[PDB]
């Protein structure tokens, strides 16, 4: 029941105030802890605080103290973790220990921070249509190589974010220093002409869910 | 704090029960610490699937189930499947600081051989509209999870001047090498065909991103 | 070793040793120690008697 995940890792430049937003679920966050522990995706639970909610005292933790404000509300359920000038470290995801009269044990889905910031180029796709000389493979390489898009978050489709079939998207991979998934949607060559086949890709750089036909 | 040098994994093929034993160097990953026995993904599970190690917590299916069985706070994978697969590491948030587990990945069955999609398109309209021709060649769900990608530029066998990007799981737990027959118009351009050669293994696979001329 | 994080404070933790390793006769002076037991009626040296002087 601690679903106290932290807000999204959050593109918010080294300085600059983050939020582990760690909106707690129905845990106790009230009657008992709503520690924050901002750790990598398999670092530890690396807790800012043993953070006794319940209790008086909120036994620190110095792991992910330092720029990792726990602003974890306890009547609210949410161990905010408002990582207040946040320097280069809110870059992973901030699981939230329910700090049970502060035994910081629990986490949740939690987001991260990203103390960095990213140019939002262009968020094109590529759409280059099934196999150039073949065309007709048993799925239709509805190939969307999204453009360099400088922040990474190129969200590739197959049509524009509808049906994503089969979407080989390399991982916004930077061939250009930015998102460059190389989405080879492979939807079916009948799934390219049953549905769209609007290569799409969301690249948040210049944010648009893209609808380039392939 | 109590530092826990977790056990890499709970090691499970057929659904049974494991232990995702996460080892403390400095004491055992206990509830002091608080190691969880957190079965903690990236986003998915990301929570202590023990409750202090003692415990099954949020992210435990049963397999993350807190159990310090050791100074290994075993993450317990008991009837671990191929959904209980995940870095069940004991997390501890100890008194002081963190001081979590490093990971113990528990792991079932999985990664079935899927065929490698030929979803290679060359330097198309838009591949090639950009001054550097790029083709966007894959092997979507390649039957081993690697494929190392040769886009072939007019079947060059072009691992290199190809963007050959990881053989990731594309939908069947199996490998999606997003190749890209790369150069500046004046290779992959004049090499517009391209045969993404990534399969299982390494496996030169025929995907026709050959583009006229 | 155990030691539990409930009271990070080594105050309200109620530290308490038990024994029964030689044996010593209670007293008002003395609490209501957990053994109730060992009559082992060991003499008393000395004896008031009557003499002569």
């Amino acid at each position: 029941q601690v679903q106290l995940v932290e807000s999204g890792g959050g593109v918010v430049q080294p300085g600059r105030s983050l939020r582990l937003s760690c909106a707690a679920s129905g845990f106790t966050f009230s009657n008992y802890g709503i520690h924050w522990v901002r750790q990598a995706p398999g670092k530890g639970l690396e807790w800012v605080a043993v953070i006794s909610y319940d209790g008086r005292h909120k036994y620190i933790a110095d792991p992910v103290k330092g720029r990792f404000t726990i602003s974890r509300d306890n009547s609210k359920n949410m161990l905010y973790l408002q990582m207040n000038s946040l320097r280069t470290e809110d870059t992973a995801v901030y699981y939230c220990a329910k700090d049970t009269s502060g035994w910081y044990e629990f986490f949740d889905s939690w987001g991260q921070g990203i103390p960095v910031t990213v140019s939002s180029a262009s968020p094109t796709s590529p759409k280059v249509f099934p196999l150039s000389l073949c065309s007709t493979q048993p799925d239709g390489n509805v190939v969307i190589a999204c453009l360099v898009q400088g922040f990474f978050p190129q969200e590739p489709l197959s049509v524009t974010w509808s049906e994503s079939g089969q979407g080989v998207t390399a991982r916004n991979f930077p061939p250009s220093q930015d998102a460059s998934g190389d989405l080879y949607t492979t939807s079916s060559q009948l799934t390219l002409p049953a549905t769209q086949c609007l290569a799409g890709k969301s690249v948040t750089c210049h944010v648009k869910h893209y609808t380039n036909p392939s | 704090e109590i530092v826990m040098t977790q056990s890499p994994a709970t090691l499970s093929v057929s659904p049974g029960e494991r232990a995702t034993l996460s080892c403390r160097a400095s004491q055992s990953v206990a509830t002091n610490v608080a190691w969880y026995q957190q079965k903690p993904g990236q986003a998915p599970r990301l929570l202590i699937y023990g409750a202090s190690t003692r415990a099954t917590g949020i992210p435990a299916r049963f397999s993350g189930s807190g159990s310090g069985t050791e100074f290994t706070l075993t993450i317990s994978s008991l009837q671990s499947e191929d959904f209980a697969v995940y870095y069940c590491q004991q997390c501890n948030d100890w008194l002081t600081f963190g001081q979590g587990t490093k990971v113990e990945i528990k792991r079932t069955v999985a990664a079935p051989s899927v065929f490698i999609f030929p979803p290679s398109d060359e330097q198309l309209k838009s591949g090639t509209a950009s001054v550097v021709c790029l083709l966007n060649n894959f092997y979507p769900r390649e039957a081993k999870v690697q494929w190392k990608v040769d886009n072939a530029l007019q079947s060059g066998n072009s691992q290199e001047s190809v963007t050959e990007q990881d053989s990731k799981d594309s939908t069947y737990s199996l490998s999606s090498t997003l190749t890209l027959s790369k150069a500046d118009y004046e290779k992959h351009k004049v090499y517009a065909c391209e045969v993404t050669h990534q399969g299982l293994s390494s496996p030169v696979t025929k995907s026709f991103n050959r583009g006229e001329c | 070793s155990d030691h539990t994080t409930t009271c990070t404070d080594v105050k309200q933790c109620r530290a308490y040793l038990i024994d029964n390793k030689k044996w010593v006769y209670n007293s008002g002076r003395l609490p209501r120690g957990e053994g109730d037991t060992f009559k082992g009626k060991l003499h008393v040296p000395f004896v008031p008697v009557k003499a002569k002087c």
